[PDB]
């Protein structure tokens, strides 16, 4: 299990396609709950995403903290890793225990392209977290005008 | 085994300092106890000693 979580940390290709084709878990985490998916969302490792999806990865992987491989596709500004997690039928309003919704994290991040392939999903604008504020007010908060128009406009 | 966490201050993963500001990585100190008033073994406090 810690075998096929390190050598996802290490972005090794072969290794985890024969540690997985093993018999060995698939969903294997420390005692902070950290699934191969989410350092492969952590990294950008988009062989790694497509391996774990193919052979039956969880789409919902819940840390500690709550947060989940599309909040971290999000976060780090990756392309593909989000388009095919969202193709495995992810959820677009999880939220965490900061209540932070992934759409919250990826307009503050400043990633126009995640917010938008987040929206075509689905998503919804009028999300909160626990503060209350919505993904118009952090984007207000870092300042980016296209990027709040292109909130607003689906608002 | 025989130690104390006595943690007064705050995380920072790896990029964001939160030194007196919002930080979205920082986390925040401990949280606090839900006493509920009447429900089951998962809400019901006990108090014990050594």
């Amino acid at each position: 299990g810690k075998k096929l979580l390190e050598a996802a940390r290490a972005g090794q290709d072969d290794e985890v396609r024969i540690l997985m084709a093993n018999g060995a878990d698939v969903n294997a985490c420390d005692p902070s709950g950290i699934t191969p998916l989410h350092l492969a969302a952590d990294k950008g490792h988009l062989e790694i995403v497509e391996v774990l999806l193919k052979y039956g990865a969880d789409v919902n992987a819940m840390d500690v903290w709550g947060r989940t491989p599309l909040h971290l596709a999000a976060f780090t500004g990756h392309l593909e890793i989000v388009e095919v997690l969202l193709k495995y039928g992810a959820d677009v309003n999880a939220c965490d225990l900061n209540g932070y919704t992934p759409l919250h994290l990826a307009a503050g991040r400043g990633h126009l392209e995640i917010v938008e392939v987040l929206l075509k999903n689905g998503a919804g604008v009028n999300a909160q977290d626990k503060f209350g504020k919505t993904a118009f007010d952090i984007s207000i908060d870092n300042g980016n005008e296209d990027l709040a128009e292109i909130l607003q406009s689906s608002s | 085994p025989f130690e104390r966490d006595i943690s007064t201050e705050i995380y920072q993963a790896g990029s964001t300092p939160c030194n007196g500001v919002e930080g979205f990585n920082c986390y925040f100190p401990l949280q606090s106890y839900g006493f509920q008033p009447t429900n089951g073994v998962g809400y019901q406090p006990y108090r014990v000693v050594v």
